């Protein structure tokens, strides 16, 4: 249905990430893999972000997002629900947003670039297009190899899920407190 | 947004 | 004598450093503990940094150090050994330069800023003013504790020293 | 700089 189908276009989205090509003796550019936004940054419309939404509850969610707006008037951004199921639109400060990496980062030449074994990072779960708590279980070796990562998982009694793959573009900085 |  | 000098200096700076005090809502700024810095970042003019000199005969060490300039024409910094008896000015590309943290993370607030167990580093050796690859053994479990940290050492037969302390300003991460 |  409609969700298969969205997961095929994530899954798409991830796999056209451009690798980062640099020439030697440079530093990765901003949003290559981990490495962070410059520091005054604002996203364009179009993109893909990490964002953090407020239910009415004050229930916190980091979800997969995609920018519509920005206003400097207000340090705030509008930003739809990649879903687009029902209202999909949300208005949210800009601390509540974290832009995805626009390359991969090659571990051949930038490893620097990458998330390291055991940084806290979010993740998008699979199958879903929202972002939890994890840690880097492993970076990926080659070009066009995933993250694998320990998702916090209360079902498990150690607390954390088995190694699941997430690609470069889905894992992002952890902005989320315990 | 689909949940886990 | 010197060496007396530079341990005092060092351990003075490591205690100095603020503790980041947010309000529900905000998140620890990047150079907070952990937190890296901005993608595109430059060190300011006495900003302490992590820096990979190559001396005279080409042994390479991240040594502690301080920025005095950087130029956007060849966008290169210039920096000050904080050893007084290291006398060069260094000339580096920004990726032989990685910015201290600028503020300590509070264990008790923004745990999320502090480098989990296990993860790789680099850090202040103890009496050293140099850093060197360490694993995170502990975390500061209080505002004012060190990082325990195991170095990368071959002369021990599992390849890694004891428990070493190591102040949140000197550790940074690797690579 | 003081090395190890």
């Amino acid at each position: 249905g409609r969700r298969g189908v969205l997961m095929t276009l994530l899954q798409q989205s991830a796999m056209t990430l451009p690798l980062w090509i640099g020439k030697p003796g440079d530093k990765p550019p901003p949003l290559c893999g981990a490495i962070p936004a410059s520091g005054d940054y604002v996203a364009r419309p179009g993109d893909k972000v990490a964002a953090r939404v407020k239910a009415v509850d004050g229930d916190e969610q980091w979800i997969l997002a995609e920018v519509v707006s920005y206003s400097h008037a207000t340090n705030k951004y509008e930003v739809d629900d990649i879903d687009e199921e029902g209202k999909e639109r949300h208005t949210l400060s800009r601390r509540r947003v974290i832009p995805l990496p626009q390359w991969k980062a090659n571990p051949e030449t930038d490893p620097e670039a990458l998330f390291q074994k055991e940084q806290l990072v979010l993740a998008l779960y699979p199958q879903t297009t929202c972002f939890y708590r994890a840690l880097i279980h492993a970076p990926p070796q080659r070009p066009q190899d995933d993250y694998s990562v320990l998702f916090e998982d209360t079902s498990y009694a150690d607390g954390y899920s088995p190694p699941l793959n997430v690609a470069q573009r889905y894992v992002v900085a952890c902005k989320e407190p315990k | 947004a689909a949940t886990k």
